[PDB]
Formats: C-alpha cells, structure tokens, sequence
RNA sequence: CUGACUGGGGCCUGUAGAGCACUGAUAGGGCUAGGGGGCCCACCAGCCUACCAAACCCUGUCAAACUCCGAAGGGUCCCAGGUGGAGCCUGGGAGUGAGGGCGCGAGCGAUAACGUCCGCGUCCGAGCGCGGGAACAACCGAGACCGCCAGCUAAGGCCCCC
RNA sequence: UGCGUAAUAGCUCACUGGUCGAGUGGCGCCGCGCCGAAAAUGAUCGGGGCUUAAGCCCAGCGCCGAAGCUGCGGGUCUGGG
RNA sequence: CGCCUCCUAAAAGGUAACGGAGGCGCCCAAAGGUCCCCUCAGGCGGGACGGAAAUCCGCCGGAGAGCGCAAGGGUAGAAGG
RNA sequence: CGAUCAACGGAUAAAAGUUACCCCGGGGAUAACAGGCUGAUCUCCCCCGAGCGUCCACAGCGGCGGGGAGGUUUGGCACCUCGAUGUCGGCUCGUCGCAUCCUGGGGCUGAAGAAGGUCCCAAGGGUUGGGCUGUUCGCCCAUUAAAGCGGCACGCGAGCUG
RNA sequence: UCCCCCGUGCCCAUAGCGGCGUGGAACCACCCGUUCCCAUUCCGAACACGGAAGUGAAACGCGCCAGCGCCGAUGGUACUGGGCGGGCGACCGCCUGGGAGAGUAGGUCGGUGCGGGGGA
C-alpha cells in the first residue's frame, strides 16, 4: 500500500528533548534536498511496522508539501531495542536500489519430512523505478529437502525491476530440525583441549 | 607494477636529487637526444637545448656531444657551473655518456 | 567592560591545576571578589573554576 | 598449619624503555646537530637539511626550524628550514 | 561444548563490563530471540545447558542459533594457595555479554512453543533476559 | 618576569569507542578440493549422501600482546595574560627513602578482602583543630594569628531530645 | 482441552441454543510497595515517636547552622607610603 | 637475579606485581665499502623422467616473500637477489 | 689480552653445614592461637522443571544450569596484640541461637488402621549409662519420648585437670 | 595566453583495475640491422650502437563507461576533558564543552607547475 506520516521541521532543538516529548529526530535526502526533521514516535512507529523501508512512505510536512520517500536507515539504542533516529530517502523519478520483500509459497517437501525452511534472506536488493515497486516476490519453495536450497539466480522477477545482489548469493535452506536423540552423542562426545598457536623458536 | 625501468629512473634520480644540485637530465628517444637543468626545489627548468630544437646532423653520438656543447653555452650565460648528471634510465655510455662529455667540454661542472 | 569573579566554594579537595587557576586570578580567600579585564586569557581560568565561583558582566 | 605446595612463573622479563620518538616538534629552533628523531626503522624519512644515523636517527644539518611533511604513500618527512 | 579449537594465547586478562552491547542487538537469523538486560561472563556449561533446554523442550523439530561464543579463558588458582607465583590455570571459558545482545535465536517452530523455550533457556543464565520477535527494526538493520 | 595556570597557533600520539582490511578466534548457510559411509565395482572408472570438512563467499560476531579507522584529552615549541611564600643561578643546613584511605584507569585475586601492585587526582599523614555524617584519620562543608553575650552563610538541617 | 478407567462410562474445556442487560477477558510498559529474608548477652530508624508523615517523588518561600565570610578592637611579619 | 622484543602502560616520555608471552651470552673475510644490474611469496594453465613442492614457459599477483637468529618497527622508488 | 666477577654496579686472591644445649638485640614492619575483613571452600535454603515415581513433572524425588543466606570447616589477607592475648581434649558451671532430636499444634501424603514419609508453627522443659581411644568426632553394647546441631576467645587453666 | 605531443615535477587512488574507442603529419614507440662502442651466469629479450622500409598490433598518450577498487557528507549515536548525581555491587544517569567508527545520500575513469617541439 502508500502510508502517509506528518513530518515536521526542526532546527536547534536538542534530539533528547524531542525523544523526551515522544517525538523520533530524523533527516531527510537525495542529491538535491538535506533537511533535519522528525516525526512522531507512537504515529511513525503505526506506520514503520506495517511499511518497513519496502513500502513507500508519503511524509506530510507543515509547509503543504508532500515527499515520497522511502526508510533509508534506521538506529537502534542498542540497550532499550528502540530507534532513536530515522533516515528518509526522499524518491525522485530514477531507479533506486530497495529491497523488495520475498514471499515463500508452498511448504518444502523437506518440511513435511520434519525439516526446517531456513529464509535467508527475507527480501532482496533491487533496482526499480519509484513508479514501479512491486508488493513482493513470490518464490515456489515446495521442492526443497533437506538440504536443499534456492538462490537469487532462481528468482522470477516482475517486469522492470533488476536484481541488485550477486545471483550466487543464497535466499532459502531447508535445514534438518533440532533431535532430542542427538543430544545423548553430543553429550557423551569428548572434544580435545584448545592448542595454543606455537610462539619463537617453535613455530 | 613498476618496471625495471621505472625502477631504474627513481633509483637513479633520487640519489642525485639527495645531492641538492641542479640535475642535468636527459632523454634519449630512438631518433633524438634531449637536455633540462633543473631546479627540483622550484620545480623548473632553467636552460634546454636538444637535437630536435637545434635541428641536428645525422651521427647520434655527435649530435649528442653536440647537444651538450650547445646547453653548457647557454647555461653559463644564466651563471649556470656546477650540476648532477642525470642519466635517469641510460647507463652512462655512448650517447647519454656523449652529451655529457660535450657539457663538460663547454665548462658545466660535473 | 569586565568580569567580578566572586570565589563563593573552596577549593579544598580539587586538582592542583584549579587552585592554580585561582592564584592566576588573584583569588586568595572565601567570599573574595575581583574585576578583572575581560580577555580570553583571563577568561580561560576563570571558566577552568566555574564550578567554584560566580561571575558577572560589569561596566 | 595446611600451607599448600606452589609453582612458579616463567615469564618475568622485560627489557629497558628506549625513550624512542620524536624530540623536536614542527616550529622548533634547532641547532646543527640537534636529533630531531628517534625511531625503528623509517617511520619518518629525512628532509631538506636532515640527515640520518646508522639506527635511524633523525639529525639536523643546519641551523633552523623544524618542518614536518606527510607525502602519502611517499611517507612522512622532517625538514629544518634554514633561519 | 564450545571453546575455541586454537589461540594465539592462553590467559586474557580480565576487562570490564560497560556499555550497551557492541553489536548482535538485533533479529538476525530466527523469529524469536533472548536479550541479555545486563552484562555477564557467560560460561559455555551455561549456554549447552540453554541450548539443551531448548532442544528438549522441541523434542523433535525448530532450530536454533546460538549468536554468543565462549571464547575468553577463565583462570582460578589451585585451592588453598596464596597470592602470587604466577596467574592461575585455564578452568572454563565465558562469553562476555553486554545488555541489548540477542544470545540466542530460534525458528521453525510456534509462538507459543518459541516463548516457552526461550523463557526455559532463560532459566539458565546468570542474567535477566527478555524474549523478542523478528521485527521491521530488525529488517532494517 | 622568565613561574604554576590560562588564550591562540602549529607539530607529535594509537588509548576510549569502533572495526574486521592484516594476525588469530568464530555460529550458521552457500559453494566446494580431501576424507567417512552407501549403490556399483577391480578391469579403472561411475553415481549417491540429513557425515566430518580445507579454501573461497554470504550473514553474524570476538581479541592486552589484531587494526582499514579513531576521538575526548595529553605532550611540546612560539606569541600573549599571569608580580606569585612564583620562577631561574650559586652555595650552607636538612629531613624523607614503612605510607594510608577515597575517586577514576588497569594488572594480580574469585567482575573476594579494612586484599595486593602500578598510573592520574585528592585528603589524612602533618589539619585526631572547627561544622555535618548518632558515635568515627582520610565521605560532605571548610584551611583555626588573638578577643567580642554582633551579623551572613556552607554541608546538613528546621515534630521533641536539638 | 482437563479430571477418570488396565481398558470402559463419566463430568466437562473449546463449542451452540435461552434468560440477564453492559461491559468482559488477555498481553505489555512505568511509579510505589508484598513474599523470597534463619544465628547465637537486651532490644531499638541515634532515641522518643511519626501514616493527606515527622516516609518517598516533583516544585517553592523562609529560617537555623562552622574556628568559612562580614562588622569592631589588637598583635606580628612582609610590601607600599 | 644482567641484556633484548611485545603486551600490561590509562594515544608524549616514564611506570609495578613470584602479571601475560618469547629471545640473547652469538655470528659474518662477506653477511663489510662502493659501483652497476635485477625483483618477491602465492594462484591458475602448459612441460620427459618429476612428485603438494626440484628446473622451464605464459598470465594474474604492492607486497602477504626476503632481510643469519626472538619480537617489534622498518623496507622493492630496497634494507631483498 | 686474562671475568657464567651470570648474586651479571662486580664485598676476599681464597669459604659449607648444624643447633630441641642455644644466647642477645629487635618486630605484631612478619608466621603459628584467637579475633577481624573476606566467604573461594564449608553448611543450609531457594529458582528452573529435563526425567523418576505402573498411570501422574512437583506423595517422595529434581538431569543440565541459575540465585542467595549463614559465618560453626579448610583457607585468603596480615588490621589490634611478639616490654606475652596460655594452646587440644576432659571436668565443673552455665547461658544463648534455631536450620527442632523429643514432647505440644498443624497441612500434604503413593495418609484404611497402627506405624511412617515430607513440609509448616513452636526454643517451655527435656535430651541416659557403658566398651574403645588423649581424643573432639566416630564405631559398638544396653536402653530411651529423645539419645539435636551450633555460638559464647574452636565459652570456661588469676576455676581444676594435664 | 588556446589545443596536441615529449621531458620533468607537485598533490598522493576522486589519480587504480576492467571494458570499449581513438592517435602516427609531428613526437614517442615498436621497428630495420648487429659492422663499430657496449652487452647476455644462455639469448641484441634486456643493456648498447648504427639506422629509417613498415606499424600504431604491443607499449604509451587521449576519450568514454561506475562492475570492482578509491573517496564520502548531513543527521543521529558511541566515547569523552571538565562539572554533578545514583547503585551493596557488576555497573547506570544529568549538565557543559569536544565528538567518532560503521552505515546512508552522494563523489570519482584525475588535477596542476615548469621547460621543449608542433598546430592555429
Ligand atoms: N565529557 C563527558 N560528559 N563525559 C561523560 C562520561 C560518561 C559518564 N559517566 C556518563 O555516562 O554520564
Ligand atoms: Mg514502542
Ligand atoms: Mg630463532
Ligand atoms: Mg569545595
Ligand atoms: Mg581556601
Ligand atoms: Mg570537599
Ligand atoms: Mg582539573
Ligand atoms: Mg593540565
Ligand atoms: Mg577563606
Ligand atoms: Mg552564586
Ligand atoms: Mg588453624
Ligand atoms: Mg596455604
Ligand atoms: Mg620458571
Ligand atoms: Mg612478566
Ligand atoms: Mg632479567
Ligand atoms: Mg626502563
Ligand atoms: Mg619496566
Ligand atoms: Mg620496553
Ligand atoms: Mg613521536
Ligand atoms: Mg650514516
Ligand atoms: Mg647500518
Ligand atoms: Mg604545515
Ligand atoms: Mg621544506
Ligand atoms: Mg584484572
Ligand atoms: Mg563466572
Ligand atoms: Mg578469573
Ligand atoms: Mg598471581
Ligand atoms: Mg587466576
Ligand atoms: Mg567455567
Ligand atoms: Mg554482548
Ligand atoms: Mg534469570
Ligand atoms: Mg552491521
Ligand atoms: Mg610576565
Ligand atoms: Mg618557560
Ligand atoms: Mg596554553
Ligand atoms: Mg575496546
Ligand atoms: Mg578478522
Ligand atoms: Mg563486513
Ligand atoms: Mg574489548
Ligand atoms: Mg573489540
Ligand atoms: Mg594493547
Ligand atoms: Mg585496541
Ligand atoms: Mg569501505
Ligand atoms: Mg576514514
Ligand atoms: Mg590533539
Ligand atoms: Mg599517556
Ligand atoms: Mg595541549
Ligand atoms: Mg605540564
Ligand atoms: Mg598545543
Ligand atoms: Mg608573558
Ligand atoms: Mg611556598
Ligand atoms: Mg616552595
Ligand atoms: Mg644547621
Ligand atoms: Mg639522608
Ligand atoms: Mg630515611
Ligand atoms: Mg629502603
Ligand atoms: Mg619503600
Ligand atoms: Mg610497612
Ligand atoms: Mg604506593
Ligand atoms: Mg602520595
Ligand atoms: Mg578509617
Ligand atoms: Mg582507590
Ligand atoms: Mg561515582
Ligand atoms: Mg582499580
Ligand atoms: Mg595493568
Ligand atoms: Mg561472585
Ligand atoms: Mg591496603
Ligand atoms: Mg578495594
Ligand atoms: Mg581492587
Ligand atoms: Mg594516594
Ligand atoms: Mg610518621
Ligand atoms: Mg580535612
Ligand atoms: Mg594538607
Ligand atoms: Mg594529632
Ligand atoms: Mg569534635
Ligand atoms: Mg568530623
Ligand atoms: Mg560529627
Ligand atoms: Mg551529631
Ligand atoms: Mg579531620
Ligand atoms: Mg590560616
Ligand atoms: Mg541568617
Ligand atoms: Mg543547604
Ligand atoms: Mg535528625
Ligand atoms: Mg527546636
Ligand atoms: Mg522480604
Ligand atoms: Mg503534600
Ligand atoms: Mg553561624
Ligand atoms: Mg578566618
Ligand atoms: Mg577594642
Ligand atoms: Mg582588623
Ligand atoms: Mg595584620
Ligand atoms: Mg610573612
Ligand atoms: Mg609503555
Ligand atoms: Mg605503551
Ligand atoms: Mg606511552
Ligand atoms: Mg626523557
Ligand atoms: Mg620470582
Ligand atoms: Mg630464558
Ligand atoms: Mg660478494
Ligand atoms: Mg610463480
Ligand atoms: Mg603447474
Ligand atoms: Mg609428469
Ligand atoms: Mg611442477
Ligand atoms: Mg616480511
Ligand atoms: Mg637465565
Ligand atoms: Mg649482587
Ligand atoms: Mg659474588
Ligand atoms: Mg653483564
Ligand atoms: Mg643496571
Ligand atoms: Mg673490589
Ligand atoms: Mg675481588
Ligand atoms: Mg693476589
Ligand atoms: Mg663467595
Ligand atoms: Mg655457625
Ligand atoms: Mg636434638
Ligand atoms: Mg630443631
Ligand atoms: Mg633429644
Ligand atoms: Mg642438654
Ligand atoms: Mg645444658
Ligand atoms: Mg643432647
Ligand atoms: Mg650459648
Ligand atoms: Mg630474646
Ligand atoms: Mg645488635
Ligand atoms: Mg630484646
Ligand atoms: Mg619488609
Ligand atoms: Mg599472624
Ligand atoms: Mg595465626
Ligand atoms: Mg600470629
Ligand atoms: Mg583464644
Ligand atoms: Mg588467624
Ligand atoms: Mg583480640
Ligand atoms: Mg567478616
Ligand atoms: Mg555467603
Ligand atoms: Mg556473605
Ligand atoms: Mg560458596
Ligand atoms: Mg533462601
Ligand atoms: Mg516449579
Ligand atoms: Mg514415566
Ligand atoms: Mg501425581
Ligand atoms: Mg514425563
Ligand atoms: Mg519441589
Ligand atoms: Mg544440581
Ligand atoms: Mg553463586
Ligand atoms: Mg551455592
Ligand atoms: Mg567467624
Ligand atoms: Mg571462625
Ligand atoms: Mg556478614
Ligand atoms: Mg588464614
Ligand atoms: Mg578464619
Ligand atoms: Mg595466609
Ligand atoms: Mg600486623
Ligand atoms: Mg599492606
Ligand atoms: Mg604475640
Ligand atoms: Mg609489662
Ligand atoms: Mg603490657
Ligand atoms: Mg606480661
Ligand atoms: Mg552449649
Ligand atoms: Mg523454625
Ligand atoms: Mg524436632
Ligand atoms: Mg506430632
Ligand atoms: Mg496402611
Ligand atoms: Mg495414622
Ligand atoms: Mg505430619
Ligand atoms: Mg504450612
Ligand atoms: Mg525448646
Ligand atoms: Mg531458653
Ligand atoms: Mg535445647
Ligand atoms: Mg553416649
Ligand atoms: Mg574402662
Ligand atoms: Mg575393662
Ligand atoms: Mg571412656
Ligand atoms: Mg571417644
Ligand atoms: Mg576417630
Ligand atoms: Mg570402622
Ligand atoms: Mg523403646
Ligand atoms: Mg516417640
Ligand atoms: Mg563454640
Ligand atoms: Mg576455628
Ligand atoms: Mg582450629
Ligand atoms: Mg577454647
Ligand atoms: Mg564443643
Ligand atoms: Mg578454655
Ligand atoms: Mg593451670
Ligand atoms: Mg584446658
Ligand atoms: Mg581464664
Ligand atoms: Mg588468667
Ligand atoms: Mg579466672
Ligand atoms: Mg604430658
Ligand atoms: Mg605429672
Ligand atoms: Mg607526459
Ligand atoms: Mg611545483
Ligand atoms: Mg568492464
Ligand atoms: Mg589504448
Ligand atoms: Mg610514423
Ligand atoms: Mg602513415
Ligand atoms: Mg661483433
Ligand atoms: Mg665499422
Ligand atoms: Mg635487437
Ligand atoms: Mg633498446
Ligand atoms: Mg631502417
Ligand atoms: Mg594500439
Ligand atoms: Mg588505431
Ligand atoms: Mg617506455
Ligand atoms: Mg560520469
Ligand atoms: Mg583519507
Ligand atoms: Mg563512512
Ligand atoms: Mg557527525
Ligand atoms: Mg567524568
Ligand atoms: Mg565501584
Ligand atoms: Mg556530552
Ligand atoms: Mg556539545
Ligand atoms: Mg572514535
Ligand atoms: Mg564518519
Ligand atoms: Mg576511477
Ligand atoms: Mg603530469
Ligand atoms: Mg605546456
Ligand atoms: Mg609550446
């Protein structure tokens, strides 16, 4: 879908006191524009869960404007899992690298035989027009065993987007599970100690 | 990637750029022979002369002892004496060690 | 104009580089008030023991 | 009382403190003879009106100011601008 | 359990403890995952008992990561000596572990079957842990 | 007038943090020599692996003796403020060379000790003089020349002991 | 779904029908508290005693309080007259 | 128990513990002076005996080789041959 | 030129033991006792709920791990005491803690009864006599409602023993 | 003073790798020879000399391209000099001044000094 978010400007103001008044500090760019702003934390925090740097966001600012941009970086405070800042990635009318989310139809045969589907990945780097960002990618993941797995070179993609990662790089694994009946070898398994790398004259 | 000729230069000049004297380099192509004194800390050429410019005979060892007659004259009018030759990539012979034996020939000191 | 530098707190306990600071002034004892020229020399001290004395702009 | 046994340690040593580094900084007056450097090797490399020892040392040949010069891949460099 | 197969050194001195975790603060891998909420040296025995916990509670099925390795030696001097003589030998290894570290992760498996293992697992460490869903944050990082 | 300290300017540095490019460590996946095993074979090859797994790649991390990075500060020189129980030179007289608590940074110890060993700072030592902290060298307040049945404050307090 | 039998049967959860008439059930975060809390002569927050505090958090005004600072008088040394 | 290298050492210097790791008590008549010349390890492909690795050829390859010996610094625009 | 003067600033050219037959000067600058600080070790109590218990995680149990309490063990440290703080065990005389051995009151039970098991409340009183050994402890004999465990300078030598 | 080339410096990859295209009148190179100077642990490959038929194939120079490499903000954070608080601790906060690294946007297929030859 197209989300909407109000954005408003900020100068001087210090980013703990708009943290403290619930208030996400953010910047927005492309080639042409740099401006600080923020948002609201509990309305931006509404939307980003749902949008999530793959949908496009629309930012309402307080001058009439509106700017399509997408989610650029977000940063966590790596002690209370929160973000304390927002990158928006104001679109133009070129291409642009994004990720496009991956969507994993059918069950692997590998699961039904008690494995375990691995998504790598979970959506992909791509270059598409702003005017062009399809919802997702389906992927037909049914003919996976244990272990088989499927690569960016096996992705079927929409019209006018072009993959942007390395086509050998790995998307899906369909994994053998976790086995109560492994445990009493793991356990009874001695493993020898730790050799020290040979320092001077014995190397 | 250097090559044994680069090497050669650099190898070469350095040394004599460690000298502090105004170096005397020359370049030998194929057809002619060349000559700059230079100043390294201007980073500027004083005085030339090669066979190229003086449109010079046939003989490349005598154009080229020549050449060296010809950029002693015009140094000494700018009170050009002393200086470092600078055989750059060319072993000191034939025509290299020529130009040289003609600047000498014409007071530059060295 | 210049700065009257009050010192209102001791400094008994702090670095020997800030009882320095304060001998720079001229700030010998509790309660103590001087004007000083308002350079950045001066400045420089009197900022270094903020923490121990109250400032004001003058004339 | 019950004073257990002990080992020892095999390690211990440690050599003198070399007092390596530079001695002169930029914007200095310097003596002929003033050693400018002390260094491993070619951590800085001799300028205009520097010399260097056998151990890498890093002298003055004139009268005059220190200069340092950063060249890049080149390397680092230590002048002595003649007063 | 784990230790590392080779080192450049035997003994490590000791360290601090401060700060938020350096990186490994987000959902990588599974769906869900265990956050360390304050700092620790977390031994290998603890983090095999952790991952033994899940496992049985699976009994057959999921996966999980564990995102933590115990690869700093942990030294005690032999019982009843004194001080000195030199430090004392190797007994184990830890896992530092600063708050915000996600330590493990599992997948393959249901909510309530991933909430219940990871609040097991929690069980076993020295620490207050929270339990966590793969979320957009996470996706963004 | 050169001092501590301070302003400006230049140069030196590899810590905090961070990072993984080097030296090592490292979970998983991918790819993939070599082994284990399984069909097939001795006639020399061939296929198969939910096995261990080098190199390489991806994702995600670790390091006092790792660093592609890298602060705050620190050091030093120049010019300027700084007249202070400042500084510099020569010489006479020493005492001290058992420290200790606390804060911060590390090592050792057990992320023990009124532990121990260094670094920066502080106080006690020598301020067991004064106010607060119930009492209490080093925590907070504050540097006691003498006198006053005067006033303002500090920390801490303002129900009674008070 | 739980309880039961060696099994059985059961009562029941999820569940749907009626009566009633407006809320109900489940997570998560914050402040302050509860348990977890056993040691040796007699107890106690320093004591008394304190509960819209005489406790804790936020915001104030006033006062008390030292050998610190001020006022007044004096000594001595140093510097300037 | 003297000496060298790294770390501890808190980005100048210095800095302790019966703290963490290694080395020295030699050597070289060239392994010294100077002049001239030359450039590595490693990967892939090709080549009798010949092999993971002998010597040969081609391409890639900035320094991961080398520098008598520990470690560190330095270093091919040589300190290496 | 002659140094493993290597205890490497190198006392002589030239040097090992022993003392419970010992002596003097000193030190609580430094050990053994006891205290103190600490609590690794020790003792006790908890968290988790794999798995046992025919069935059933929790009657009784509690894998791998996790958190505490106590200050009776063995130690760590070296803070008062070396111009002396008498040190094991016993006897005598107690007094206190309660994590309770018995007696009193309880809940759960895989409690039919009787007898047990386990946890909770409870410190008022009680908690035997012998054989061995210096013993504390422990084992054993014969009983008992029971034959508790700890603190008090491992309580108590200006009270005794030795 | 403008454009091409040849020397030779400076900044130190925004200058490199790769791909493609282009240049021989001039210059440069390959080239033609090995008598002569000089030369190969063998080799005229290199070094060197004497040349001038050819070719810009190799090299070099000059363009274009962002796959790699290199450079890289703004914003926010870590950390921190100095000043204060909190926690039994491991550790955690506030003020004021300073402020990364990673990453994002984006940049880059160089810029410039001196002399010489040619051109307009
Ligand atoms: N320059 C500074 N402000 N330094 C603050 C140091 C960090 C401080 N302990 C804090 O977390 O608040
Ligand atoms: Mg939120
Ligand atoms: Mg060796
Ligand atoms: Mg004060
Ligand atoms: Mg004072
Ligand atoms: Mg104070
Ligand atoms: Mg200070
Ligand atoms: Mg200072
Ligand atoms: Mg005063
Ligand atoms: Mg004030
Ligand atoms: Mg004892
Ligand atoms: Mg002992
Ligand atoms: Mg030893
Ligand atoms: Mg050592
Ligand atoms: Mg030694
Ligand atoms: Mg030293
Ligand atoms: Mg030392
Ligand atoms: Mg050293
Ligand atoms: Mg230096
Ligand atoms: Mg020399
Ligand atoms: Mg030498
Ligand atoms: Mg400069
Ligand atoms: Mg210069
Ligand atoms: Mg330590
Ligand atoms: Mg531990
Ligand atoms: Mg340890
Ligand atoms: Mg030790
Ligand atoms: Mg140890
Ligand atoms: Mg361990
Ligand atoms: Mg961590
Ligand atoms: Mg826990
Ligand atoms: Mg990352
Ligand atoms: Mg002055
Ligand atoms: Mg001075
Ligand atoms: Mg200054
Ligand atoms: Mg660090
Ligand atoms: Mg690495
Ligand atoms: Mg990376
Ligand atoms: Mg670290
Ligand atoms: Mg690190
Ligand atoms: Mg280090
Ligand atoms: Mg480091
Ligand atoms: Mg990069
Ligand atoms: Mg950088
Ligand atoms: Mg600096
Ligand atoms: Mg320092
Ligand atoms: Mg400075
Ligand atoms: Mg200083
Ligand atoms: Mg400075
Ligand atoms: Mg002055
Ligand atoms: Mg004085
Ligand atoms: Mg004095
Ligand atoms: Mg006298
Ligand atoms: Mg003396
Ligand atoms: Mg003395
Ligand atoms: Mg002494
Ligand atoms: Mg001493
Ligand atoms: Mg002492
Ligand atoms: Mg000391
Ligand atoms: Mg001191
Ligand atoms: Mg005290
Ligand atoms: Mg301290
Ligand atoms: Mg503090
Ligand atoms: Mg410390
Ligand atoms: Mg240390
Ligand atoms: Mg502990
Ligand atoms: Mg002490
Ligand atoms: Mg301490
Ligand atoms: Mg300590
Ligand atoms: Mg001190
Ligand atoms: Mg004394
Ligand atoms: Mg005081
Ligand atoms: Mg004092
Ligand atoms: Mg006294
Ligand atoms: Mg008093
Ligand atoms: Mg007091
Ligand atoms: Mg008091
Ligand atoms: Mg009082
Ligand atoms: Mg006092
Ligand atoms: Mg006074
Ligand atoms: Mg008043
Ligand atoms: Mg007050
Ligand atoms: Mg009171
Ligand atoms: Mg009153
Ligand atoms: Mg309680
Ligand atoms: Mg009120
Ligand atoms: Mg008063
Ligand atoms: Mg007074
Ligand atoms: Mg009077
Ligand atoms: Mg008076
Ligand atoms: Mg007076
Ligand atoms: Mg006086
Ligand atoms: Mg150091
Ligand atoms: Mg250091
Ligand atoms: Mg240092
Ligand atoms: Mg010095
Ligand atoms: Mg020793
Ligand atoms: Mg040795
Ligand atoms: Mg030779
Ligand atoms: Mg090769
Ligand atoms: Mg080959
Ligand atoms: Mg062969
Ligand atoms: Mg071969
Ligand atoms: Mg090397
Ligand atoms: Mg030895
Ligand atoms: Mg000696
Ligand atoms: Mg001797
Ligand atoms: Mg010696
Ligand atoms: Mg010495
Ligand atoms: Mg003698
Ligand atoms: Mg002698
Ligand atoms: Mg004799
Ligand atoms: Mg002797
Ligand atoms: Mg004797
Ligand atoms: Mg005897
Ligand atoms: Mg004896
Ligand atoms: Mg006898
Ligand atoms: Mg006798
Ligand atoms: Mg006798
Ligand atoms: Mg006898
Ligand atoms: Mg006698
Ligand atoms: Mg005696
Ligand atoms: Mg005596
Ligand atoms: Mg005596
Ligand atoms: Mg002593
Ligand atoms: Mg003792
Ligand atoms: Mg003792
Ligand atoms: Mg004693
Ligand atoms: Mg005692
Ligand atoms: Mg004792
Ligand atoms: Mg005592
Ligand atoms: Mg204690
Ligand atoms: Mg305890
Ligand atoms: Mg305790
Ligand atoms: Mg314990
Ligand atoms: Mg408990
Ligand atoms: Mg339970
Ligand atoms: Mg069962
Ligand atoms: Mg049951
Ligand atoms: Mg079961
Ligand atoms: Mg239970
Ligand atoms: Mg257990
Ligand atoms: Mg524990
Ligand atoms: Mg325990
Ligand atoms: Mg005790
Ligand atoms: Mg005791
Ligand atoms: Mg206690
Ligand atoms: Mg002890
Ligand atoms: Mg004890
Ligand atoms: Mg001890
Ligand atoms: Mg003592
Ligand atoms: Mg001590
Ligand atoms: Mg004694
Ligand atoms: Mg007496
Ligand atoms: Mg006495
Ligand atoms: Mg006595
Ligand atoms: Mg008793
Ligand atoms: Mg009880
Ligand atoms: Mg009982
Ligand atoms: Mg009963
Ligand atoms: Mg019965
Ligand atoms: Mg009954
Ligand atoms: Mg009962
Ligand atoms: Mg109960
Ligand atoms: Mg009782
Ligand atoms: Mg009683
Ligand atoms: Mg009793
Ligand atoms: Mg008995
Ligand atoms: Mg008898
Ligand atoms: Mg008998
Ligand atoms: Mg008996
Ligand atoms: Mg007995
Ligand atoms: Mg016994
Ligand atoms: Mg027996
Ligand atoms: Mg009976
Ligand atoms: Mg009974
Ligand atoms: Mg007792
Ligand atoms: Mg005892
Ligand atoms: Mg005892
Ligand atoms: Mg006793
Ligand atoms: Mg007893
Ligand atoms: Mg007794
Ligand atoms: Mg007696
Ligand atoms: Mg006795
Ligand atoms: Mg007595
Ligand atoms: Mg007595
Ligand atoms: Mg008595
Ligand atoms: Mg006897
Ligand atoms: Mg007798
Ligand atoms: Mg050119
Ligand atoms: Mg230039
Ligand atoms: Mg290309
Ligand atoms: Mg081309
Ligand atoms: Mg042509
Ligand atoms: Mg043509
Ligand atoms: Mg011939
Ligand atoms: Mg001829
Ligand atoms: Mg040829
Ligand atoms: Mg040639
Ligand atoms: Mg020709
Ligand atoms: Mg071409
Ligand atoms: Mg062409
Ligand atoms: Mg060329
Ligand atoms: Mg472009
Ligand atoms: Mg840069
Ligand atoms: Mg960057
Ligand atoms: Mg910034
Ligand atoms: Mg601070
Ligand atoms: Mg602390
Ligand atoms: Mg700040
Ligand atoms: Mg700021
Ligand atoms: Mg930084
Ligand atoms: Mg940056
Ligand atoms: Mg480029
Ligand atoms: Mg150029
Ligand atoms: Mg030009
Ligand atoms: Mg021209």
């Amino acid at each position: 879908m197209e989300y909407r978010l109000k954005a408003y400007y900020r100068e001087g103001e210090k980013p703990s006191a708009l943290r403290r008044a619930g208030k996400l500090p953010g910047v927005m760019y492309n080639r042409h524009l740099n401006r600080k702003v923020y948002v609201d934390l509990v309305e931006f925090d509404k939307v980003f869960r749902q949008a999530s740097i793959h949908h496009v966001i629309v930012l309402e600012l307080p001058d009439g404007q509106s700017l399509p941009t997408l989610v650029r970086q977000v940063n966590l405070d790596k002690r209370r899992r929160r973000p304390e800042h927002v990158d928006f990635f104001v679109l133009s009318d070129e291409p642009v690298e994004m990720y496009v989310p991956l969507r994993f139809v059918g069950t692997p045969a590998g699961v039904r035989a008690g494995g375990v589907l691995q998504e790598i990945h979970r959506d992909i780097l791509v270059k598409v027009s702003p005017r062009n960002i399809p919802e997702f990618i389906e992927v037909d993941v049914s003919g996976l065993e244990i272990g088989d797995s499927l690569h960016a070179s096996d992705l079927k993609l929409p019209p006018g987007v072009e993959l942007a990662v390395s086509p050998e790089e790995t998307i899906a694994a369909v994994v053998p599970p976790e086995d109560v009946e492994k445990l009493a070898e793991e356990a009874a398994a001695e493993v020898a100690e730790p050799e020290v790398i040979k320092k001077g004259k014995e190397e | 990637r250097l090559t044994a000729y680069e090497r050669r230069k650099f190898r070469v000049r350095n040394r004599i750029k460690r000298t502090g004297r105004l170096r005397l380099s020359v370049f030998r192509s194929l057809k002619h022979i060349y000559a700059q004194i230079i100043d390294d800390e201007k980073g500027v050429t004083l005085v030339s002369a090669s066979s190229l410019a003086l449109k010079l005979k046939g003989n490349k060892t005598e154009v080229a002892r020549q050449v060296g007659r010809a950029l002693a004259e015009k140094a000494l009018a700018l009170g050009i004496k002393q200086v470092a030759f600078d055989r750059g990539p060319y072993k000191y012979h034939g025509r290299v060690k020529a130009l040289a034996e003609g600047a000498r020939e014409g007071g530059l000191e060295f | 104009p210049r700065l009257k530098v009050k010192l209102v707190k001791s400094p008994i306990g702090y670095p020997k580089d800030q009882k320095a600071a304060l001998k720079a002034l001229g700030l010998r004892r509790l309660q103590q008030e001087r004007v000083l020229e308002d350079t950045p020399a001066i400045r420089g001290n009197v900022e270094k023991v903020a923490h121990l004395v109250r400032v004001e702009v003058v004339e | 009382a019950h004073k257990k046994g002990l080992g020892s340690t095999r390690n211990g040593r440690d050599s003198q403190a070399k007092r390596l580094g530079v001695k002169r900084y930029e914007g200095q007056v310097v003596r002929a003879g003033n050693i400018l450097v002390r260094q491993r090797g070619t951590r800085f490399k001799p300028g205009k009106n520097v010399g260097m020892g056998r151990d890498f040392t890093l002298f003055a040949l004139v009268d005059g100011v220190v200069e340092f010069q950063d060249r890049g891949r080149l390397g680092r460099y230590v002048h002595v601008r003649p007063l | 359990m784990l230790m590392p197969r080779r080192m450049k050194y035997r003994k490590q001195q000791r360290g601090r403890l401060k700060g938020a975790t350096k990186g490994g603060d987000y959902v990588a891998f599974g769906d869900y995952g265990l956050v360390a909420l304050e700092p620790a040296w977390i031994t290998a025995q603890q983090i095999e008992a952790a991952r033994v916990a899940m496992v049985r509670h699976f009994r057959r099925g999921g996966k999980i990561f564990i995102r933590i390795f115990p690869d700093k030696p942990y030294t005690k001097k032999p019982l009843e000596v004194r001080m000195g003589k030199g430090k004392g030998n190797v007994e184990g290894y830890v896992a530092v572990v600063k708050p915000g570290r996600v330590m493990f992760e599992v997948a393959g498996v249901t909510e309530e079957q991933a909430m219940e293992a990871l609040r097991i697992a929690g069980h076993k460490l020295p620490i207050k842990t929270k339990i966590v869903r793969r979320d957009a944050y996470d996706e963004a990082q």
